[PDB]
RNA sequence: GUUGCC
DNA sequence: CACTATTTTCGGCTACTATAAATAAATGTTTTTTTCGCAGGTAACCCTTCGTGGACATTT
DNA sequence: AAATGTCCACGAAGGGTTACTTCGGCAACCGAAAAAAACATTTATTTATAGTAGCCGAAAATAGTG
């Protein structure tokens, strides 16, 4: 149980679980950036990684 | 893009609250739809002393314009 | 000034 | 072996680049002043109101 | 007369309101907005240099195909 599932297990895989799957639900919670002057101008997040 | 009104038989002569306003994108999403897509390449952006200076290149002339 | 410990 | 086929390269042609100096006119950019921003934990302890009874007053 | 109608002030009860909770020692470490004002640039026109730099471009040239 301790060689596969170390000592450490709550603080690396949460981390893990941040840095690939976490980071694309938040930019699909902040994108397509507006302004109001100049109306067709957009900038809109399709993906990020780290 | 003129306010509109429709005629119910519950309530005649009522005018439609989101006609009232007017969203000012749609009418510019639909251009930026039809615009050509390109993949840009970090390469073919480079610039020099000529950039972004005004002045261009003359049409050499001709014995007809002489 | 603010925290940690005996 | 040879006329091609695109390229390599010069090549001249042109368009700016500080330089001083005149306006006169217009423009565009930025400090220095003068000036009103909307609802239409525990425990005294003092504080307020509730209540209740005080004597004047006026009728019977 | 006198009895009731009425008005008045002190006190009672609870009402929310305001300063309160060890003794040492070691490590550390940290308003905005219009107006007034000033002044450079752009606006030409010379007229001398060399340098980039672009666009062309034709013609020099080795090369690709039959």
């Amino acid at each position: 149980f301790l060689k596969v599932k170390g000592l450490v297990k709550q603080h690396l895989d949460s981390f893990n679980y941040f840095v690939d799957t976490d980071l694309k639900k938040i930019i699909k919670a902040n994108q397509l950036i507006l302004s109001d002057v100049d109306p067709e101008f957009y900038l809109k997040y399709v993906d990020i990684r780290v | 893009t003129a306010i509109q009104l429709k005629l119910n038989p519950d309530g005649t002569m009522a005018i439609d609250e989101e006609t009232m306003v007017v969203d000012r994108h749609k009418n510019a999403s639909i251009e930026n739809e039809y615009k050509e897509k390109v993949d840009e390449n970090p390469f073919a952006n480079l610039y020099n002393y000529g950039s972004y200076g005004r002045g261009s290149y003359t049409d050499p002339w001709t014995v007809e314009e002489m």
